[PDB]
């Protein structure tokens, strides 16, 4: 379950740098 | 790059005697169909 | 005068008729011309680069060019059905009669 | 092994055995679906 | 003013309760 | 009821003092009637009926004239249709008099279920009006209507508003269900309102300003805009908005 | 607003009611290397060149929009052709 | 068979009794040998029509092939149609629910209101236009169509408050021709037939 | 109950309407049913028609009736 | 023989047709010679055997062989549907051809179902008439009895929808093709005559 | 990069390495609906043009090609029946007019 | 009503052909009128 | 000509007409 929440974080993470999301300056 | 949704299509083919494509710009596209084409060799 | 009045009425219900009843028909046909050539076209720029690419090159351009036929799959669609069934079904119906009043006196003594 | 040589093509869910051609349309389970 | 969640605004059209508002803003970014 | 010769006065009213009346405007004199409303008394006082507009346009030559009944026919059948789709969704409710159609439909409860503001019926009046399912969700729609409610935030309207800039831009625009309320609405509702068959009636064959005046006064709704202003103005699918109205 | 960042639609007729115009540009980064290198191959299709190569690329349109317009498109019984012009 | 109208059971019947075997031996005996009577053809149409399968009404079609040597009429016609259906009761489906939902945003407008107020106080064929179709009939609705469905995207994440083609992200690929109405392209289907598993 | 903003906005709707209604016509008018039995039906052509009767409810010259 | 009806209820429903019209005409015989011929019981077994005499001899007329089941074989791909799998999907959009007709000749011509469509209308037309036969009389006893009519009239309607599918069903192919010639002389007769539109129409009057 | 190009995917048309497999695209639950080979066999299909994708364009070929006849013969009656009709008003005018 | 490709149907076709001096021509019905 | 595609076979004698593989089916007599 750890693996399956973990795949969730990563994915929207990986979603959002491809519009490019740039972090918090 | 210009997306374009080609509707119903006219092949305007402007005849041998032209000139250019004044055929091409002015006329009215007849309310029948939404485009114009042309082929331009 | 009112002859040719009544009979260009005719001919513009001929001309208005036909107007879109092979318009339905041209557009899918120039559709289908248009899709013949574009497909075409673009496997003579895969001719070329079978010539012109190193076998390393010409790979990466198969599998380019094998995603350039889908996506003109895509975007093609296929509405087919409504310029299928328009069919050459025109056809002229009229009574027109030239009548003097004393003939249009008979006509209403055998009719109401 | 009853009408020779025409290929299998389906299968049969309620009774287990395939189906050919010339059978589908009079199988045993020929009429959620079979 | 035009800030906020977007279910409840504010009346400020003639009529529209004010979710309606959504329906009209295209997505403006960069 | 006609006795003896009042197929007469019927037979010649249509075919021979109609073409006298068209043969004298067909011949430009000083000051041809100009508007729709001189036009009307021009027809009325030569005696000639104005249902009779499919047999005037038949008998005339000249392209002119063929446009200017063309306005006319098509102003007195969106006034029709103004006039229907108010009438049938007024009375449509459920209760004392109604329309023929909000009484014949039985069906709705196969959808809609009890599993409250909601009516029923009152969430489907698409269907209480006397005309197709696609032509009628634009008669009623208010989408391409949200910008100008937002900015007015002192003149009010109705619902009769809304309807009526759907059935004018439905007429008037650059928009793709205005071709098909051309093409299988308003061409079909002329054949069986003034014998003027579909054919003959084409949304590019028309002038938009001249038509827009017509509805002007047959509808009975006056705009801000006037005819010249439409024609200054980019095209588009709802060209005609809430504000354009005054009373 | 908190409603996301450009995921949903335009409302073509809702938000120009009176302009014919297609929708407002975004701007975005193509760094994915599968899409820069299918818009390569396009370019080298229309110009009979295998020399060119893309450099980069700019999205100016939103996914949820390019399938708004592709129903769209599908609605008026059309294809979609692309036309590539220069700027 | 049962309900019919008037004028001996609207199929035309003789002599009392006549078991319906023989009664249909008549009845076919009219059409060929002919002595019939104008509601005759009615019998046969209206028997064919319920009671044969689809498969056996284009049999009985394709014995005309000297006239019309065209075939597939049916299907397009079928097609047609079953857009035309799909499309309506999808529609209907999408502008109720719309009407649901707005309504609903009213309703939790009143309710939030009504605790202020308090709070402030405490303190088969069936033709109909998709034959001879040049009017161009889908663009009107399905525009309607393509609107509503999405209106209920925007819907959904209002209720809320209160990724099908490039999938390698999560690990499955970018199947070639995966647009929305499709599964399979046409060369993906084609290579998982023949040339592997 | 709706926002105040579109209640007041309302209430000056129904403020402006009887200046509208008043002045030059009328300064509002009572209405009867006059249901249909009376003897008014031969003023009436067809069975769905609605008649009203109109008084003044002003100074008038006590004609009115309409 | 209740339980000889059953098993051949269960056998046709598992499938297998012939064993099940054995193990229930023999069921028939024996209800029929004991227990009357107006019991439900016996109605009831003789509807079934009759049943399956239509199950046997219109499966092939109704759903022919063909040769389906392979894309370029059914259209549907050519339409721009992706598959459909199910066989009543399959059979709608399957054009009909001249390659299709030996297939075509060869069902209508097969002697098996033949014979078994004839024996179907025999045994529906005695289903039939003795139905007609039971309803014209009542049951008199000293019981509070209900309308025990609209199981009647439902067997009556059944004894007359299954004898005409099984008639039309059974139609030779020159009497098929007569009267879809019929159908076309009324079709083509409509863009003609006042008297020609009529007359094609039947209207033998004059 | 730095780990070579030993497998293209067919029903995906995309180019993967070993790696590419177990921590790039193709890494997810897959196979059965995702076939891979070496791309020697793959280039051997581009010059003998017998790929799946060579005889879907063949397939699109026909598909096209028919619907043009029918097009075709679709303007022809259209056309035949117009001046089928003109035909009849050119009649209608030597007849009435004599 | 002359039934289909019978002798009196054969006949009728036949006539028809040949006066009209073509093979274009069919008989679609042939309806007893005496 | 009652059914495209394949070529005639035979011949009937009764009515005179030639007879392809698939017509004696429909042929009563059927030999001559």
């Amino acid at each position: 379950s750890l693996v399956s929440k973990a795949q969730v974080a990563i994915i929207d993470v990986r979603r959002r740098l491809l519009r490019g999301e740039k972090p918090k300056l | 790059v210009c997306k374009l949704a080609l509707g119903s299509v006219l092949a305007k083919d402007s005849e041998p005697g032209e000139t250019g494509d004044e055929d091409f710009k002015s006329c009215d596209i007849p309310g029948n169909f939404t485009a114009l084409s042309r082929r331009d060799e | 005068q009112r002859c040719y009045a009544i009979l260009e009425e005719a001919i513009t219900q001929l001309h208005s008729c036909t107007e879109d009843k092979m318009g339905a028909v041209l557009s899918r046909q120039l559709e289908l011309q248009r899709e013949i050539d574009t497909m075409d076209w673009s496997e003579s720029f895969l001719q070329y680069l079978r010539t012109v690419l190193p076998p390393a090159d010409f790979l990466h351009a198969w599998l380019r060019h094998c995603r350039l036929r889908d996506e003109l799959d895509a975007l093609a669609g296929d509405p087919s059905m409504l310029s299928r069934n328009v069919f050459p079904d025109m056809r002229l119906q009229g009574r027109v009669d030239i009548l003097t009043d004393s003939a249009l006196r008979r006509r209403d003594y055998v009719a109401v | 092994r009853r009408h020779p040589g025409e290929v299998y093509e389906l299968f049969c869910s309620i009774c287990h055995v395939a189906v050919c051609r010339l059978c589908r349309g009079n199988h045993l389970h020929a009429a959620g679906r079979s | 003013g035009r800030k906020g969640p977007p279910l409840y605004w504010k009346q400020k059209a003639v009529q529209v309760p004010g979710f309606m508002e959504i329906y009209t803003l295209e997505p403006t970014t960069s | 009821f006609p006795n003896s010769r009042a197929r007469r006065l019927a037979g010649a009213v249509r075919t021979e003092i109609l073409n006298k009346a068209l043969a004298e405007l067909e011949g430009m004199p000083p000051f041809t009637p100009m508007d729709s409303i001189t036009l009307t008394h021009f027809f009325h006082l030569r005696g000639i009926n104005m249902r009779l507009l499919g047999h005037m346009i038949r008998g005339t030559r000249a392209a002119w004239l063929q446009h200017m009944l063309h306005v006319e026919v098509v102003a007195r059948t969106v006034k029709r249709i103004l006039r229907d789709v108010l009438r049938s969704l007024v009375f449509s409710a459920h209760g004392y008099l109604q329309t023929a159609r909000a009484r014949m439909q039985r069906g709705m409860k196969k959808l809609l279920k009890r599993p409250p503001g909601y009516s029923r019926e009152s969430l489907l009046r698409e269907t209480c009006l006397n005309a197709p399912f696609d032509i009628a969700t634009q008669l009623l729609d208010d989408i391409p209507y949200l910008l100008d409610l937002m900015s007015q935030t002192f003149r009010h309207f109705s619902w009769t508003d809304i309807v009526l800039l759907n059935l004018f831009n439905l007429t008037l625009g650059d928009s793709s269900e205005s071709d098909e309320f051309w093409s299988s609405f308003l061409a079909t509702r002329c054949s069986q309102y003034f014998d003027v068959e579909a054919g003959s009636i084409a949304k590019s064959r028309i002038s938009r300003p001249a038509l827009y005046v017509a509805m002007q006064h047959h509808c009975g709704i006056s705009f801000l805009p006037d005819a010249g202003a439409l024609n200054t103005m980019r095209p588009s699918a709802h060209p005609l908005q809430p504000s354009h109205l005054r009373l | 607003r908190g409603w996301t960042a450009g995921a949903v639609s335009s409302f073509s007729e809702a938000a120009h009611p009176t302009e014919d115009r297609p929708s407002l540009v975004n701007v975005s980064v193509i760094e994915d290397l599968q899409i820069l290198a299918q818009w390569e191959y396009w370019i080298q299709l229309s110009l009979f060149t295998a020399d060119l190569h893309i450099v980069g690329g700019w999205n100016l349109a939103t996914p949820a929009q390019q399938q708004l317009f592709d129903a769209k498109a599908s609605a008026l019984k059309g294809p979609i052709v692309y036309s590539f012009l220069d700027l | 068979f049962a309900s019919m109208l008037e004028d001996c059971i609207e199929d035309c019947r003789q002599e009392p009794g006549l078991v319906p075997a023989v009664w249909f031996d008549r009845l076919v005996g009219r059409i060929v040998a002919e002595n019939g009577t104008p509601n005759d053809l009615v019998c046969f149409i209206s028997m064919l029509r319920a009671f044969f399968s689809p498969i056996q009404k284009r049999i009985f079609l394709f014995f005309l092939h000297e006239e019309y040597a065209r075939t597939d009429l049916d299907p397009s016609l079928f097609h047609s149609h079953a857009a035309r259906r799909e499309l309506y009761i999808d529609t209907v489906r999408k502008l109720i629910q719309v009407r649901m939902n707005n309504a609903r945003f009213r309703e939790y407008q009143r309710l939030k209101r009504l605790q202020e107020k308090n709070k402030k106080d405490r303190k088969y064929l069936d033709t109909t236009g998709l034959i001879n179709g040049c009017v161009w009939n889908g663009i009107s609705l399905q525009n309607l169509n393509v609107r509503l469905s999405e209106q209920l995207i925007y819907q959904d994440a209002l209720e809320k408050e209160y990724d099908h083609t490039d999938r390698r992200l999560l690990g499955k690929g970018w199947i070639s021709g995966r647009t929305s109405t499709r599964a399979m392209g046409r060369a993906a289907e084609l290579s998982l037939q023949k040339f592997g598993g | 109950f709706v926002f105040d903003r579109v209640e007041r906005k309302a209430r000056e709707r129904r403020k402006s309407l009887e200046v509208l209604k008043r002045q030059w016509a009328g300064g509002d008018l009572d209405l009867c049913l006059l249901p249909d039995n009376h003897p008014f039906n031969v003023f009436r052509l067809f069975k769905f028609d609605r008649m009203f009767m109109a008084r003044s409810r002003t100074e008038a010259s006590s004609c009115g009736c309409q | 023989c209740m339980n000889r009806y059953w098993l051949a209820v269960a056998l046709s429903k598992v499938g297998r047709f012939r064993d099940a019209r054995k193990e229930a005409a023999g069921a028939l015989v024996v209800l029929e010679d004991r227990l009357g011929e107006n019991h439900p019981a016996t109605l009831s077994a003789l509807f079934f055997v009759a049943e399956l005499d239509q199950t046997v001899g219109c499966e092939d007329i109704v759903a022919p062989p063909l040769k389906i089941m392979d894309g370029e074989d059914t259209l549907l791909r050519e339409f721009g549907k992706a598959a459909s799998v199910d066989v009543g999907e399959l059979m709608l959009y399957r054009p009909i051809g001249p390659e299709d007709l030996e297939i075509v000749e060869m069902v209508a011509r097969d002697r098996r179902r033949g014979k078994s469509r004839q024996s179907a209308i025999k045994n529906f037309t005695t289903l039939f008439r003795r139905v007609l036969s039971g309803e014209k009389y009542l049951l008199v006893t000293q019981a509070q009895y209900q309308d025990s009519r609209d199981q009647g009239t439902r067997r009556l309607l059944a004894a007359v929808k299954h004898t005409l599918t099984v008639k039309m069903c059974d139609l030779s192919l020159p009497i098929q093709r007569a009267v879809a010639y019929r159908l076309y002389v009324l079709c083509v007769s409509q863009s003609g005559s006042s008297f020609l539109r009529k007359l094609a129409a039947m209207d033998r009057d004059g | 990069p730095s780990e070579m190009i030993d497998s293209v995917c067919m029903t995906c048309f995309v180019a993967l390495c070993p790696h590419c497999i177990l921590i790039g695209s193709h890494s997810a639950a897959d196979f059965s609906e995702h076939p891979l080979i070496s791309t020697l066999d793959a280039y051997k299909m581009v010059m003998q043009d017998s790929s799946p994708s060579e005889e879907a364009l063949l397939e699109r070929r026909r598909r096209i090609d028919r619907e043009l006849v029918e097009k075709h013969r679709q303007l022809g009656q259209l056309h035949s029946n117009f001046l089928s009709v003109q035909k009849r008003i050119d009649e209608a005018s030597k007849n009435l007019v004599g | 009503a002359v039934l289909r490709d019978s002798d009196e149907w054969a006949f009728l076709e036949y006539l028809l052909q040949m006066s009209v001096r073509t093979s274009r021509v069919r008989l679609l019905q042939a309806w007893h009128i005496a």
